[PDB]
Order: structure tokens, then C-alpha cells, then sequence
């Protein structure tokens, strides 16, 4: 028989959603998402001195706001034709690729440990399910909450990186039009470096041994949550200024299938999203943001983003499959040993087992591993006391695309000015590509059909709904705006 | 002591009041979690999800009720009937943010509205908005309920003022009792409702750039670090924080040394503060 569960609000992730998924013997077999809160970041931006959206669309998300800085000033840099300097090229770099150390250590820890790790008894640790299905043992589960505590001074240190060039963080002021807005100095390039060891060492040491070893004790959550084995990469951190290479390149993987990313193949629709039906199916630089709270049938403030008609997902899975890079030596030895799998490259896990539950968990640790390696390069790259920023005039019409990847996944921004000001600011960020919902076709989003098959063997403890979810690492306030 | 019992209500905010507070340094956040207060329910980071959440809310709202302390953050939507921002659901009905505040607000010991949208109305109600977000007083005001409300403003605030300011009350009323603690706090605000302890002094007169901008030595470029930022868009002289002193992320940078200002403190952020770019 069937038992709809509705769960409302899912904890652990950044923002309002509610999960409703139906379950018949045992099983997820429908689901839809609802992103429940709505501010129109995209109509609050009309009007306004360009300049000022670098700082404005930060405030969709404090989480990522450098994500969102990067996309705005790439966007903003492409309409004024600024033409940034290396040296604040590679600045922006150190910038944004702290807050993606920072990210990922704070989603593995503080939002997705406590679905394996029993915390300590007092709120806000208690109270949880009587039937949390948590495995580890005395000792490893000891190692869980004491590196969930060294983690919370791990990623501060990291917003310290964040902050050195950037100004403070959340919200940086350190990017904008042109490029960054303070020099590195040599003093200030060691305390970097010095704080980047720290975080360095963590990694390597606690966090991705630790993603794989409580991993190998749910070794049934890389068998659900495949979905459409289906993902996206838009590409980002310029590698060089000529803008031919990238730290993740681009690339669209569907259907067994790898395809070059055209972005002019990006429509959004709102059928069952809270929108003005006559906005359905537009490409982000006519895009339109026109909310209808009342309209029937529709469930979610989050609008439903497809690729050439294809549900995707975003993230570290997405960017690694797509990529393929090498896996980390740590990560190849437990391979080997904690799961008996002889792999070199990340696709050698498979298809399966990458695109699963705990196989998003593993991404994202092997990604992690992967920047430590980029901000190294960045830091050698850097020259201290080399300009890092061009001062552009407003022009009074013009367009820019900014994309890049933010650590949960995809990001663009796009902006047309006219008369000097805004005329129209569209954002397709990260969790919209996976926390939509269907569209109007009635195709599920990424997370509603990775939902599709997870176990839920006790209604009354139905921990894996949320687990899945989390495996995405979703904010709610990029994906609605 | 015990640790008092704090909820924490996200209505249209970013969660960078949540994020800003994990980086508070002395005390770390740990200590704050485990020493200082009981944070009973914080949807971003506490260990059970939905309905049961919330029924573990109003089970220890019930059981401390009049002595909570509820932390507001973002703004509080009105129009179409709170639709634009739900945060729960139980029961089989939807909880807006509207309606989680009129339920928990009156029971409250005192509401802590943290972050510039909270206060004052932020970005969610800037021009171009079209939600109704309200700022946490007016919305409780327009409702009729009384219970006391300190602001601690900025996009994001520092921590040490969100930490700063549970402390100020925890003083007040061990020496007080809750009520004439209470009492003491709202002494200490300033006339938008923010603690003077660290919204009492002026960031440009404070400023170690107030010589050049005396002088009319200005920057032209943002790497400049010698001129005063004034005609870079700096709004340090509408600003009251103590950011040139205690600064951010462990005292390794703030606005004014690294950009601009752009008065995130103040009623009037955004729109009263913009463009940030220019004078
Ligand atoms: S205008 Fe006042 S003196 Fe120049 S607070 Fe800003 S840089 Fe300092
Ligand atoms: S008050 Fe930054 S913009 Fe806000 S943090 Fe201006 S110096 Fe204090
Ligand atoms: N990371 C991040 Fe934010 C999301 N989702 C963006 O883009
Ligand atoms: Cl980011
Ligand atoms: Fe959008
Ligand atoms: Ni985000």
C-alpha cells in the first residue's frame, strides 16, 4: 500500500524545502520538491547602477556568495568590456576557491555527518529519530564528532582565507568590475599560505579518509539515488587570460552519452512552479520573473531549468564525472581496500556508484582534494604587488553572460543595461538545475527522480528521504532568489 | 547555569546570519552550542527535520514558555497571505513565516532580530520588491504583540555582535531577573533599536583614512590604499558599527581596507546607501 510523507522543513540544507515523496512496498516511488520562500532578487535588481549587483546578488545565498560575486562581476566584466588583470584574475581565484574549501567541509560536516554520526546528547545534536540507522562504531563514531568540532574552526580558518582578499566573508567586497579590489601583499600571501596548510592538512588527513571509511559502512547508499544519471558542467576558474581553459571544463553527460554545453539550449519553465504561465520556456537572456503565489498546480517557488528538454544535476559529481580527473591517492588505497574496487580516474568507480547517495558524498571529498592542488597553483602563479583591478566606465547599453560553477553546481548570470541602469538581471543557479520541480512536460527534477527507489523499510524512521536530498548539498535561497 | 532555550526562525533571509556566527572566534561556535545557549531548533543545522521539528519547538516553547529567546532572521513577507515564505508544515497544514512569528513571538522572553532584513526590512525590501517583506518590530507592533525586540543589524552582522548581544542579556538579568534584565538591555539601544556597545560609535570619524579624506586626498582606484575611499563610494560617514576596530573573519581584513563601505548596518540599506560605487 501506499504512505505519503511529507517532510517540511528538510533540515541540514541552506534554506526553506519541503520533500513530499509517495512509498509503496518499501520504496520512494514518487516524489515532488517545493522551494517554499521567495524574495525576486531578479526584479529588486531593475533599475540600478550595474555595478551595484555585485554586491546585491551576493544576499541570495550566505553560503555562496562568492559564487554569485564571480558569476556578477564575469557578467558585469563582459558588458563593460573591463578587461581584468592577470594578477586580479588569479586574486579572484584565491578568493572563490577558499569558499569552496569552506563549502564543502561545512556540508560534510555540519549538514551531512549527523545523518551517520550520533552527536552528543544535548540540543542541537537531540532529539532525532528513534530508528536513525546510525552504524558506526564507538570509536569511529567518536572520530565523526571530534572532527565535526575541529571542522567548525577548519572552515572559520577557511572564511579567513576568504577574507584576506576578499574583505569579509559572508559578502565579500573584494570583487568587482575589473577585477579585485586589493593588491596581495607578501605578508598578506603568507598568511594564506599559512592558513591554506592548516586546511590542507585536514583534508588530506580526517576528511576525505573519513568520507570513504564511514562510507564502506553504507556501502547500500551507493546503490540508490541514481536518478537520470544525467549532469551538467558550464566550466570555471580561468586558468589563463585568453579564456580557453578552465579548472573544470565544460560538458553535458546524458544517457551514456558525453555532448559538448551550448548554452543557448537553456530554457526554464513553469508549469508547476509559482509563475506567470506566459513566462514558460524561456532562454535566461529573455528571461522573466513574474510571481503567481496562487496558481493552481503549481508547487514550488523554484523554476524548472532543462537542457535541450534533459533533467539534469550540477555539483561535484557532475564536475568530476564530466572531467574525469585522477583520484587521490587516498582515495584509490580505500578504494582498494575498504571496497575491493581497483580504480585510477573517477569514472573507474562507474556509472552506478558514482551517480548514488554516497557516491555525491565521495565527490565531493575528491573534489575538495582536487582544489587544494588549484590553490596551490594559484598561489605560486600570484605576483605580490601587481594591480589587480581596471576602473571601467558604466556603459549606458549593453549585455553579459557570467558562468561559472559554484561549489554545489552550475551558476550564470546574465544582465542587459540600458540607459545606463539595469533593464533586466537573470540568475539559473545550482540547486534550481537540482531541487526544481517537474516541467511541463512532467519530467521530474534532478532530486525528485534521484528520489525514485530509496528505501524507506520504516515509515516512522524514514531517514534516507532526507539523506538523498542532502547528498546534493541544497540551498534553497540560490535556487529561488 | 542553564543554558537558555533559543529557537531560530529563518524567514526571508540568506542564512548569513548563520553563517556568520560559525565564525565567531572567542567564543568559537562550539562553546556558544555547548556553554551559552541551547539552540532547540536551527533548521540548518540541528539533527531531526519536519513535522517532528517543529513539534520539538512547541513541546520546549510550552515548557519555557515567556522564557525563549526567539532569533528572527530575514525578513517577514506579508502579502498573499504569507505564501511567500513557508517554513514548516504540521499537521497537514502549511506554517508561513507570518504565522510561525504570531505563534511564538507573544511566548517569547525577547526576540532577537539579527541581520539588517530582520531589523529594518533589508534587500527583500528594497525598490523592485514585491512580497511585502516587513522588518521583525513593525510586523509584531502591527500584530500587537509586545514582547521586547533588540535589533542587531548588518548583511551579514559580525558575530561578535549576535554573541556580544546574547551576552549583554545574559548579564542583565543575572543581576535583574528576566524582566528588569530585559529592561536593562533596552537602555542600552540606540533609537533603531541596536545594542551601543557596538553600534554606538561612527565608522568615518573613527576612520584611519578620516586625514586624507580631510585633506581631499582621494583614491581613484580601488588598489589605492592610501587615499580615503570617499569618492570610491565609501558610506562610512552615515555608518555605525565598530568594524574599524574589531574588523572581520579573525581580524584580518574589513570594507574599508579592502573596498568601500556600504552602510549594511544602517535602516536604510539598502536603497538609502546605493549606488555603492559612487558618492
Ligand atoms: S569616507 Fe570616511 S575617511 Fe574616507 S570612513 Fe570612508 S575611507 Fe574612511
Ligand atoms: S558597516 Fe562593512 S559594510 Fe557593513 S560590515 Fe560598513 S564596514 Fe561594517
Ligand atoms: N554553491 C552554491 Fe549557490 C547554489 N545552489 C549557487 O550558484
Ligand atoms: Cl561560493
Ligand atoms: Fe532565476
Ligand atoms: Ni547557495
Amino acid at each position: 500500500g501506499r504512505t505519503t510523507i511529507a517532510i517540511d522543513p528538510v533540515t541540514r540544507i541552506e534554506g526553506h524545502l519541503k520533500a513530499e515523496v509517495v512509498v509503496e512496498n518499501g520504496k520512494v516511488v514518487d516524489a515532488r520538491l517545493s522551494g517554499g520562500m521567495y524574495r525576486g532578487f531578479e526584479t529588486i535588481l531593475r533599475g540600478r547602477d550595474p555595478r551595484d549587483a555585485s554586491q546585491i546578488v551576493q544576499r541570495i545565498c550566505g553560503v555562496c556568495p562568492t559564487a554569485h560575486s564571480t558569476a556578477s562581476v564575469l557578467a558585469l566584466d563582459e558588458a563593460f568590456g573591463a578587461k581584468v588583470p592577470n594578477n586580479g584574475r588569479i586574486t579572484r581565484n584565491l578568493i572563490f576557491g577558499a569558499n569552496y574549501l569552506q563549502s564543502h567541509i561545512l556540508h560534510f560536516y555540519h549538514l551531512s555527518a549527523q545523518d551517520f554520526v550520533q552527536g552528543p546528547d544535548t540540543a542541537p545534536f537531540v532529539p532525532r529519530f528513534p530508528k536513525s540507522d546510525l552504524r558506526l562504531s564507538k570509536e569511529l563514531n567518536k572520530a565523526g564528532v571530534d572532527q565535526y568540532i575541529e571542522a567548525l574552526e577548519v572552515r572559520r580558518i577557511c572564511h579567513e582565507m576568504v577574507a584576506l582578499f576578499g574583505g569579509r566573508m559572508p559578502h565579500v567586497q573584494g570583487q568587482v568590475v575589473g577585477g579585485a579590489t586589493e593588491i596581495p601583499t607578501k605578508e598578506k600571501l603568507v598568511e594564506y599560505a599559512a592558513r591554506f596548510k592548516k586546511v590542507r592538512d585536514f583534508v588530506e588527513q580526517k576528511y576525505v579518509p573519513v568520507v570513504y571509511t564511514i562510507g564502506s559502512k553504507y556501502k547500500d547508499m551507493f546503490k540508490v539515488g541514481q536518478g537520470f544519471k544525467a549532469a551538467l558542467c558550464v566550466g570555471a576558474f580561468p586558468l589563463d587570460n585568453s579564456g580557453k581553459k578552465h579548472l573544470f571544463m565544460p560538458g553535458v553527460y546524458a544517457k551514456g552519452k558525453d555532448m559538448p554545453f551550448d548554452p543557448s539550449k537553456i530554457k526554464e519553465y513553469v508549469k508547476y512552479s509559482w509563475f506567470a504561465e506566459e513566462t514558460t520556456g524561456l532562454n535566461y537572456k529573455e528571461g522573466k520573473t513574474i510571481p503567481a503565489p496562487d496558481k493552481a498546480g503549481a508547487y514550488s517557488f523554484v523554476k524548472a531549468p532543462r537542457y535541450d528538454g534533459l533533467s539534469l544535476e550540477v555539483g561535484p559529481l557532475a564536475r568530476m564525472w564530466v572531467n574525469n580527473p585522477e583520484l587521490s591517492p587516498v582515495g584509490k588505497k580505500l578504494l582498494k581496500d575498504l571496497f575491493g574496487i581497483s580504480a585510477k580516474k573517477f569514472r573507474d568507480l562507474g556509472e552506478e556508484a558514482a551517480f548514488s547517495l554516497m557516491g555525491r558524498h565521495v565527490a565531493r571529498a575528491e573534489e575538495t582534494y582536487y582544489m587544494l592542488g588549484a590553490i596551490e597553483g594559484w598561489l605560486k602563479e600570484i605576483k605580490a604587488g601587481e594591480d589587480t583591478v581596471v576602473m571601467p566606465a558604466v556603459p549606458a547599453s549593453a549585455e553579459g553572460t557570467g558562468f561559472t560553477e559554484a561549489p554545489r553546481g552550475s551558476l550564470l548570470h546574465y544582465v542587459k543595461v540600458k540607459d545606463s541602469k539595469i533593464d533586466n538581471y537573470q540568475i539559473v543557479s545550482a540547486s534550481l538545475w537540482n531541487c526544481n520541480p517537474r516541467d511541463d512536460m512532467g519530467q521530474r527534477g534532478a532530486v525528485e527522480e534521484a528520489l525514485i527507489g530509496i528505501p524507506v523499510d520504516d515509515i516512522q524512521n524514514p531517514v534516507n528521504v532526507a539523506r538523498l536530498i542532502r547528498a546534493f548539498d541544497p540551498x534553497l535561497g540560490c535556487a529561488v532568489h | 547555569g542553564e543554558r537558555p532555550p533559543v529557537f531560530w526562525l529563518q524567514g526571508q533571509g540568506c542564512t548569513g546570519c548563520s553563517v556568520t556566527l560559525l565564525n565567531s572566534v572567542h567564543p568559537s561556535i562550539a562553546d556558544v552550542l555547548l556553554k551559552v545557549i541551547s539552540l532547540e531548533f536551527h533548521p540548518t543545522v540541528m539533527a531531526w527535520e519536519g513535522e517532528h521539528a517543529i513539534e520539538h519547538m512547541r513541546k520546549v516553547a510550552e515548557k519555557f514558555k515567556g522564557k525563549f529567546f526567539l532569533v528572527i532572521e530575514g525578513s517577514v513577507p506579508v502579502e498573499a497571505d504569507g505564501k511567500y515564505c513557508i517554513i514548516g508544515e504540521a499537521n497537514h497544514h502549511e506554517i508561513s513565516m507570518v504565522d510561525a512569528l504570531k505563534e511564538f513571538g507573544p511566548n517569547a522572553a525577547a526576540v532577537l532580530a539579527v541581520g539588517t532584513c530582520a531589523a529594518y526590512g533589508g534587500i527583500p525590501a528594497a525598490e523592485g520588491s514585491e512580497t511585502g517583506a516587513t522588518a521583525v518590530s513593525k510586523f509584531l507592533g502591527d500584530n500587537g504583540i509586545k514582547t521586547p525586540v533588540v535589533n542587531i543589524p548588518g548583511c551579514p552582522p559580525h558575530p561578535d555582535w549576535i554573541v556580544g548581544t546574547v551576552v549583554l542579556a545574559l548579564d542583565a538579568i543575572k543581576k535583574n531577573g528576566l524582566e528588569g534584565g530585559l529592561a536593562e538591555v533596552v537602555k542600552v539601544l540606540d533609537s533603531d533599536g541596536r545594542p551601543t556597545p557596538f553600534f554606538g560609535r561612527n565608522i568615518h570619524e573613527n576612520c584611519p583614512y578620516l586625514d586624507k579624506y580631510d585633506e581631499g586626498v582621494m583614491s581613484a582606484t580601488f588598489t589605492d590604499k592610501v587615499g580615503c575611499r570617499y569618492d570610491l563610494g565609501c558610506k562610512g560617514p552615515m555608518t555605525m558599527a565598530d568594524c574599524f576596530e574589531r574588523k572581520w573573519n579573525g581580524g584580518v581584513n574589513w570594507c574599508v581596507q579592502n573596498a568601500v563601505c556600504i552602510g549594511c548596518v544602517e535602516p536604510d540599506f539598502p536603497d538609502g546607501k546605493s549606488p555603492f560605487y559612487q558618492a
